[PDB]
């Protein structure tokens, strides 16, 4: 399903990866509506986590936060 | 009546460093030794009781 | 990978996978919670 | 200088004798240069927003001391 992978600045770790993690991989793929987001984060305070969190809920209503 | 008054800050803008005064300010709470109050001689324990 | 098999695998045990909380403001039958203890990916 | 002391607390007669206490910690204690500044947050039944309110009410207040105050929940 709809799934949201976020990071912050660890390992230098870009987003074009993991865009091209999921795409051409999955030959299982048995769920039509699966799609990954991924998104990095400056601050890692409390407050923009609970906003980031309620804005990727209503964000087409993603079921796995990563 | 202490030395390193430290305040903890605005963290919810930019900042995740710690308050280094925490257990400080929480060791003050664990020595707060009264005589006084309406429900009685209101003291805390080593586990933070009454 | 994990997420998608779990996802998978319970799709062919039940249909309605999609069950999500609308929004944080305004105010559980089949979670993978459960499911996902015997999982094994990429060997 | 001054103290933000931040509590969960809506029903106003606790307002009211919080806003004494807060008094007469600045009565019996001298003329110490310290004041004191109240803060009082409300119910909200869904727990996401009374953390909501705690941050965007307590962190900028700089509190020291916070005080659930409210057992009846219909929850
Ligand atoms: C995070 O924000 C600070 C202040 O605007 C800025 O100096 C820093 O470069 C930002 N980091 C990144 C790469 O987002
Ligand atoms: C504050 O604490 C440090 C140790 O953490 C100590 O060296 C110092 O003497 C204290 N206060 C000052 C700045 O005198
Ligand atoms: C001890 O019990 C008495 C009687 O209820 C009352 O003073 C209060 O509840 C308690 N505290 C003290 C030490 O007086
Ligand atoms: C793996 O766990 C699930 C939990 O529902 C169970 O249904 C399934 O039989 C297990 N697979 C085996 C055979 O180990
Ligand atoms: C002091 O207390 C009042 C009580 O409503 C509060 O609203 C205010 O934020 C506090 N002081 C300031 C200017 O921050």
């Amino acid at each position: 399903l709809n799934i949201a992978v976020l990071l912050g600045h660890s390992h230098d770790v870009t987003e074009r990866e993991l865009r091209n993690l999921w795409g051409p991989e999955q030959a299982t793929g048995l769920p039509l509506d699966v799609n990954v987001v991924a998104l990095l984060m400056n601050r890692t305070d409390p407050k923009s986590l609970i906003t980031h969190v309620c804005d990727l809920m209503s964000g087409a209503r993603i079921h796995g936060l990563v | 009546e202490k030395e390193n008054i430290t305040d903890p800050p605005r963290g919810c803008v930019g900042n995740t460093n710690i308050w280094k005064t925490g257990p400080l300010f929480k060791r003050v709470l664990m020595s707060s030794k009264y005589a006084d109050g309406v429900t009685g001689r209101v003291e805390f324990n080593e586990d933070g009781d009454r | 990978g994990i997420l998608t098999t779990a996802a998978s695998s319970m799709l062919e045990k039940f249909s309605y996978i999609p069950e999500a909380k609308a929004s944080c403001y305004g105010q559980p039958l089949h979670t993978l919670h459960q499911f996902m203890v015997n999982v094994t990916w990429d060997g | 200088k001054i103290v933000n002391i931040g509590a969960v607390l809506s029903t106003r007669k606790h307002e009211q004798m919080f806003r004494e206490a807060v008094n007469q910690a600045n009565k019996r204690h001298g003329s110490w240069k310290i004041q004191l500044n109240a803060t009082s947050v409300t119910h909200k039944p869904n727990a996401i927003q009374m953390a909501l309110s705690v941050c965007e009410d307590l962190i900028s207040s700089q509190v020291y001391a916070i005080l659930v105050s409210h057992p009846p929940t219909p929850n």
